RNA sequence: ACCAAAGCUAGCUCAACAUACUAAACAAAUACAAAAAUACACCAAAAUAAAAUAAAACAUUCACCUAACAUUAAAGUAUAGGAGAUAGAAAUUUUUAUCCUGACGCUAUAGAGAUAGUACCGUAAGGGAAAGAUGAAAGAAUAAAAUAAAAGUAAAAAAAAGCAAAGAUUACCCCUUCUACCUUUUGCAUAAUGGUUUAACCAGAAAAAAUCUAACAAAGAGAACUUUAGCUAGAUACCCCGAAACCAGACGAGCUACCCAUGAGCAGUUUAAAAGAACCAACUCAUCUAUGUGGCAAAAUAGUGAGAAGACUUGUAGGUAGAGGUGAAAAGCCUAACGAGCCUGGUGAUAGCUGGUUGUCCGAGAAAGAAUUUUAGUUCAACCUUAAAAAUACCCCAAAAACCCUAAAUUCCA
RNA sequence: AACAAACUCCUAGCCCAAUACCGGACUAAUCUAUUGAAACAUAGAAGCAAUAAUGUUAAUAUGAGUAACAAGAAGCCUUUCUCCUCGCACACGCUUACAUCAGUAACUAAUAAUAUACUGAUAAUUAACAACCAAUAAACCAAAACAACACUAAAACGUUUAUUAAUUACAUUGUUAACCCAACACAGGAGUGCACCAAGGAAAGAUUAAAAGAAGUAAAAGGAACUCGGCAAACACAAACCCCGCCU
RNA sequence: ACUUCCAAUCAGUGAAAUUAACCUUCCCGUGAAGAGGCGGGAAUAAAAAAAUAAGACGAGAAGACCCUAUGGAGCUUUAAUU
């Protein structure tokens, strides 16, 4: 009989079995049967300029490392918002109702790169 | 498995005192796991038993068997080792004292027959053991002569005793 | 009755 | 006979033996003669009396009934005005 | 005439008869898959 | 019938370890203790076998009655089948009847 | 001398406690034909358990049989039962917290199937293995030591004659004597069954009544009972393999039976013809013969045959599923065994039937009368075995036992 | 007379056969509690003993080195000769078995040579061919068979109009093979389009030419006298009579 | 009569049913009633290779014919419960 442990790929079936190998789609089917490719569906690699970049894939061997201190939400908040909140509270202009001026986003549906829905691949 | 023919060649005798006759050299060699069959190799082993090494090589060179070449190679290796390792001069002064073939480890396969039946096909392997002794070959035993036969008959007649008598 | 005995194959591992 | 019950694991007894037999504590078993109510118009007075009389059982039948019954039926009973209380025991048996 | 070749392979028939979807589309096939999972089978279906 | 060719390591068993020295020390706890505790309470083992003894059928029946509500599926099935087989064999098979 | 043999570990088994119970991985993809990112829906379903078995048959019945109330008693009691086999309570009673938990369980044919639900076998449900051995160091293989002990061979083929041996003998045979062993039978060397051999596994299990020993005794027992020498405790006892079958639920129409879609083939010749016309190719079947019969083949090869524009052959895919399907009825075919598939579970089904049933020695030791759907079997009696009480037991002269005639001789008796 | 027993004496004793069933005394090998410590004793336990189940597993023998199996020839070594002709591709199916190099003592070829079938390393199948590749209403009775025109069994196969169809190079997938189903490198089963060779291969490992067996060719005179039957074979391949089913 | 496949020898690889152990003769008689194994006689250096099949009540399949089973199952009913 046929195998069962082997993977069921597109090479193991008839002509009518044309299964994808995992690549993402890049368009749809047009009018006369051709494939219409959508430009926005094709990823655009945002590659920076490395001409003046003074860093290398390897570090110096004598360079010391540091104690592992993974970044947490508490540390990020202390670094980005705690000084501003403290200064505003000392000044007396602090407004608990409005926090959008401090980087807080009440709703993610407005901006481009959303965090919980994860609108961006990488 | 058993490997003692190799170890039989590593024994050391104490030095011989003066006046004792010189002990003939004994050289043991063997080839393990030969594809050729056990009884078929026994035939050649019996063929080359008790003769000089040169005569054995002469017979094995013109023997048509497949095991003849294997036995010839084993004999040549034994002669070379006897000359080199053991203190044996006169490379032609050896005779085949022992020449035996045993069975090794076999392989089991399927032999298809018909009507969905099968048999157990066995892939045979054999070992060939040879022992060479320095010196001229011992003479072949002659058939018993009429004088010897009469002597033994007369001796058996004289050996009679009156049984259940005393 | 037409009684027939189907042959049984030995396991492939031996 | 159920030698080992499935609920309690005990030994059971057949109810027919106790329904149609009586055991005296001395080991004897008492029974009624078979056919003592059948076709009485066809039988002589002596035969009817013989059928009416109570009879005992021999050793084989006694041992069989002992095997079928349990130990509750071989106990000593002190009934009120028992008809067979005088027969419960055996006297002057020289063996 | 001559027997023994009763198996004529075809992937469409194989997948439509013993496939994962075929097994899961019926309550009894789900029981078959559960039995295979309990036994620990490497392949639950074709 | 091939037998081993080497001496087995001689077990150095001592007769004066804690268990062997205190084996059954309170076996007379009741008799010498103004009865409160039976020697039943000193038996350690399965719940359905503490201070009880019976043949295989009785043991199976007692196990099913006592701890049968906590047995696994296959264990309970095997116990039921063993009970049925033992019942049939003991009540229908044998010589002395 | 080969083949080989021996390790002690991997791990398993049975219970106690226990947090309170579908482990870890889950970046992406995973019920499109699973591991295929992305389009306007449809989703869900319940309706008793049956039978194998026991009642020596089988129809009412047949404990457990994947539903909680546990334990000591009442109690195998009341009751229910072709009142048969068997089934079987309740009212009412007893149960003091925790540690003291490991093993008179196995050691690679054992213990889980497991090195693993993996290889492999099936279309599928499903079934399901075997396989490890050195050493402190192999970053000590011009490597070191223990057994060289099974069957099978070699070293080392045989010399009249005989179940292969024994009595022996100066001496291997030559001489004399013995019809292999289990099982079944009236009886087996029987030409009745079984076995090539070796190794490892493989088959008697229960305490009611009884016997023996011991404790205490008109009382015994650590609670519930039995007691006109009895109560309590201990030791003495009752096998293994094998059907055709039956029931329930899954899996099967990739072969085949018949349909539904979608396609494809039939060249040449004779005929106003594509006429279920004719000759004959491809193609489809399989009449006869010969080979083959563990074969090329679990249905073939060679020759020879029938149809060959049709009720035709054929590819792909779908449907009809077993108390059924399908059938131009052959009781055909339904994945090589179909008077009704296969797998799993009931299931260690049940067999009055066959086979097997493993140390030594000693004592005694049985050939059949009656019932019986019974004569292939059981239960009694008569015999017999093991213990214990006793006293007459066989042999038995007279005398005695029927009337028309009647032998050997019987019964009962000092 | 003599020779002749499980009979009976003689000399010593441990001082009289046995199947089914029954009773008794010892006892091999394990574990435990105490002794013992060159392997035991008294007790308690059992997975407590195999010359026999067409017993299970593993290994071994006999049959037996038997049945059976295979490669055309020479040569300058892969070049020429002698023969037979199921070849190329696609679909379905297998999944790397395909290609290069290297090795084959042994494992696969039922044997070698070496290699498409074994081993290791490295590479490979590149889209134009094929797969995925519009709906909503309306006009539409008029067969394919060279289709002019018809027969009956009444026959798959389509355009146009109107409304909406993201609109912008390059998407994804199948591309090897000597291969699939039959336990096998199996004389079997396999759809379609092309041609009958311009493509595929080798019946023989080497001898001798016993019996018997399979296949073929030929055979004097006779021509079914063989046999159940003219089965088979043949330089024949024709004409008749019945039984049963009308016929395919 | 002659060729091919077979066959026999040489070289390579190499199964199956079967097998209590065989040191495995013939005649007559006996015997569980058809003897290689018993009794009375004859025969008898030991081993290969090739052939033929009379026997080993030859191998194969726990006879399918017959009977038994208080064993099944298919079918039919004017069998019994429904
Ligand atoms: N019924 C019965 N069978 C016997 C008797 N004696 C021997 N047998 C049977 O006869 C056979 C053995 O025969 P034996 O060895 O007695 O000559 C066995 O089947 C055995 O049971 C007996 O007395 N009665
Ligand atoms: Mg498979
Ligand atoms: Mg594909
Ligand atoms: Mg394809
Ligand atoms: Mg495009
Ligand atoms: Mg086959
Ligand atoms: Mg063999
Ligand atoms: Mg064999
Ligand atoms: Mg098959
Ligand atoms: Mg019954
Ligand atoms: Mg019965
Ligand atoms: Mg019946
Ligand atoms: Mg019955
Ligand atoms: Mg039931
Ligand atoms: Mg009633
Ligand atoms: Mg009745
Ligand atoms: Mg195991
Ligand atoms: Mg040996
Ligand atoms: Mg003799
Ligand atoms: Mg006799
Ligand atoms: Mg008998
Ligand atoms: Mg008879
Ligand atoms: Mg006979
Ligand atoms: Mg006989
Ligand atoms: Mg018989
Ligand atoms: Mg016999
Ligand atoms: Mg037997
Ligand atoms: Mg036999
Ligand atoms: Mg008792
Ligand atoms: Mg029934
Ligand atoms: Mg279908
Ligand atoms: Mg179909
Ligand atoms: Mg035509
Ligand atoms: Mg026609
Ligand atoms: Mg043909
Ligand atoms: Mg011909
Ligand atoms: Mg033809
Ligand atoms: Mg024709
Ligand atoms: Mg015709
Ligand atoms: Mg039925
Ligand atoms: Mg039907
Ligand atoms: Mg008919
Ligand atoms: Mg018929
Ligand atoms: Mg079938
Ligand atoms: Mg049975
Ligand atoms: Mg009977
Ligand atoms: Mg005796
Ligand atoms: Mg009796
Ligand atoms: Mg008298
Ligand atoms: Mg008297
Ligand atoms: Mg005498
Ligand atoms: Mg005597
Ligand atoms: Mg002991
Ligand atoms: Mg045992
Ligand atoms: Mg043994
Ligand atoms: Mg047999
Ligand atoms: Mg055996
Ligand atoms: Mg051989
Ligand atoms: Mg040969
Ligand atoms: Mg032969
Ligand atoms: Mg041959
Ligand atoms: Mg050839
Ligand atoms: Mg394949
Ligand atoms: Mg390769
Ligand atoms: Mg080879
Ligand atoms: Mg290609
Ligand atoms: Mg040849
Ligand atoms: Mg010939
Ligand atoms: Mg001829
Ligand atoms: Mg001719
Ligand atoms: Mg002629
Ligand atoms: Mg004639
Ligand atoms: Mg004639
Ligand atoms: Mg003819
Ligand atoms: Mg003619
Ligand atoms: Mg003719
Ligand atoms: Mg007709
Ligand atoms: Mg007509
Ligand atoms: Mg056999
Ligand atoms: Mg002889
Ligand atoms: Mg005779
Ligand atoms: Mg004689
Ligand atoms: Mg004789
Ligand atoms: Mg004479
Ligand atoms: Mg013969
Ligand atoms: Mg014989
Ligand atoms: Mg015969
Ligand atoms: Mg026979
Ligand atoms: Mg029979
Ligand atoms: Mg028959
Ligand atoms: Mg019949
Ligand atoms: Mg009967
Ligand atoms: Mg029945
Ligand atoms: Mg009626």
């Amino acid at each position: 009989g046929a195998d069962r442990m082997s993977k069921w790929t597109s090479k193991r079936g008839p002509r009518t079995f044309c299964k994808g190998r995992g690549a993402k789609g890049t368009g749809f089917h047009g009018r006369d049967g051709k494939f219409v490719q959508i430009k926005e569906m094709i990823p655009e690699l945002v590659v920076p300029e490395l001409a003046g970049f003074k860093l290398k894939p390897y570090v110096n061997y004598r360079a010391p490392e540091g104690t592992d201190t993974p970044l947490t939400a508490k540390q990020l908040f202390l670094e980005t918002a705690a000084p501003a909140i403290e200064k505003d509270f000392k000044a007396g202009t602090f407004d608990p109702e409005h926090l959008e001026k401090y980087g807080f986003e009440p709703t993610q549906e407005g901006k481009l790169f959303q965090l919980y829905p994860k609108n961006f691949p990488r | 498995i058993s490997r003692k023919w190799e170890k039989k060649n590593k024994i050391v005798y104490p030095p011989q005192l003066p006046g004792e006759p010189r002990r003939p050299a004994e050289i043991y060699h063997c080839r393990r796991q030969i594809k050729y069959s056990k009884d078929k190799m026994w035939y050649l082993a019996k063929l080359i038993r008790g003769m000089s090494i040169d005569q054995a090589l002469a017979q094995l060179e013109f023997s048509d068997k497949k095991g003849a070449q294997i036995i010839k190679e084993v004999l040549l290796e034994a002669q070379d080792m006897a000359v080199r390792d053991h203190n044996v001069e006169f490379r032609s002064n050896l005779y085949v004292a022992e020449s035996t073939s045993g069975r090794g480890q076999y392989l089991k396969r399927i032999r298809y027959h018909g009507r969905g039946r099968f048999g157990i096909m066995e892939k045979v392997f054999c070992h060939y053991f040879v022992k060479l002794v320095e010196g001229p070959p011992p003479p072949r035993e002659a058939p018993k002569t009429a004088v010897a036969h009469a002597r033994e008959y007369i001796q058996e007649l004289r050996n009679r005793t009156i049984t259940h008598a005393l | 009755k037409k009684r027939f005995t189907p042959p049984t194959y030995q396991p492939k591992y031996k | 006979v159920t030698y080992f019950s499935s609920r309690k694991g005990k030994r059971k007894t057949v109810k027919a033996v106790i329904y149609r037999f009586l055991r005296l504590h001395s080991g004897l078993w008492l029974r009624r003669k078979a056919g003592y109510k059948k076709k009485l118009w066809k039988k002589t007075a002596a035969r009817k009396r013989r059928l009416r009389e109570f009879v005992f059982c021999n050793k084989t039948q006694s041992k069989l009934l002992d095997k079928m019954t349990t130990s509750f039926w071989k106990r000593r009973n002190w009934y009120a005005d028992d008809p067979y209380q005088k027969y419960q025991d055996r006297t002057n048996l020289k063996v | 005439k001559a027997r023994g070749n009763e198996y004529q392979p075809s992937n469409i028939k194989r997948k439509h008869k013993h496939g994962w979807v075929r097994r899961l589309r019926t309550p009894t096939g789900v029981q078959v898959i559960l039995r295979r999972m309990h036994k620990g089978r490497k392949s639950l279906s074709h | 019938f091939h037998v081993r060719v080497t001496l087995p390591p001689r077990k150095v068993v001592d007769r004066w370890n804690e268990k062997r020295a205190m084996f059954g020390v309170y076996d007379n706890i009741g008799i010498l203790g103004n009865f409160e505790k039976h020697p039943k309470e000193l038996i350690k083992g399965p719940i359905w076998l503490r201070g009880w003894k019976g043949n295989e059928l009785q043991r199976c029946i007692r196990k099913k009655r006592m701890v049968g509500n906590r047995m696994f599926i296959d264990d309970l099935h095997n116990l039921n089948k063993r009970i049925s087989y033992l019942y049939k064999h003991f009540n229908r098979h044998g010589k002395y009847r």
